[PDB]
């Protein structure tokens, strides 16, 4: 005799009895905060293959996150080394923590505005062409000539 | 057999012995423009459009 | 059916019944740090009337957190929009990231 109330896991198919298999676990996820607004970049654990900007699947390279950025988003980096040219999207921000090293050039695209950068050591030029103003750089170093 | 499976994982996808349409999936993704990677640098005058 | 105390199986007039509701799920590890000193505020995932400011349940209104604030409390706000006036208490800090 097996019950029908639905409070059951031992539904027996052909054969004498079912025993039990994968049961409906709750899957308590980790904390979520500013999920699609703020993004994380790291080298220790990030992996752009399936990165989302969340604390559990942070982007592994700067270039990856910036591409997926939306207006009003905030890109937050972590100490390490990163490579690749890029150009921040309009109405966005970039923030650094502790020592950070970048291997590439950074360009402010045509008609861009509202950008903000801080706490980065850029190992290359920093071109500013076609910009529309409203920019602000802080605590940054450049190994070559701004243009 | 190698010349088939080797092509299936052309897009970093696990082989699935429970499904008999794996090569189908790989072909579909090839045409999909929606899955292309978004760019992250300012376009140059010498970059082509398709 | 075994008489051991830890047995999960049970029987009733309808039949042998069992659902995970009777099976205890081990509780997850709640993440917190500077829990009562760091009052996070987030537009995206905040809920003022039930938020404690912790990452588990951050506030949604800066004003609500400030009133709940204490001496030395740091009120951190994540990027987004907010509304409402307020008046910070003595020995407090505010940091609008992004």
């Amino acid at each position: 005799l097996d019950p029908v109330a639905g409070n059951l896991i031992t539904a027996t198919p052909d054969g004498l009895v079912l025993l039990a298999s994968g049961i409906p676990f709750p899957d308590p996820s980790s904390v979520n905060i500013s999920d699609n607004v703020t993004l994380r970049v790291d080298e220790v654990t990030g992996d752009d293959a399936t990165a989302d900007g969340s604390l559990q699947k942070p982007y592994k390279t700067i270039v990856a996150a910036i591409g997926a950025s939306n207006a009003g988003d905030n890109i937050e980096v972590y100490p390490g080394s990163y490579a690749g040219n890029f150009a921040p999207k309009s109405d966005t921000t970039v923030t650094g923590r502790g020592f950070v090293y970048v291997d590439g050039n950074v360009t402010i695209g045509a008609a861009v505005s509202g950008v903000t950068v801080s706490g980065l050591f850029i190992d290359g030029n920093l071109t500013i062409a076609g910009a529309n103003g409203t920019v602000e750089f802080i605590n940054t170093t450049v190994s070559t000539s701004i243009i | 057999i190698s010349e088939i499976a080797n092509a299936i994982n052309a897009f970093g996808d696990l082989y699935d012995c429970s499904r008999l349409d794996n090569l189908k999936a790989a072909l579909q993704k090839a045409r999909s423009i929606c899955d292309l990677p978004p760019f992250a640098d300012a376009p140059d005058l010498d970059d082509r459009i398709a």
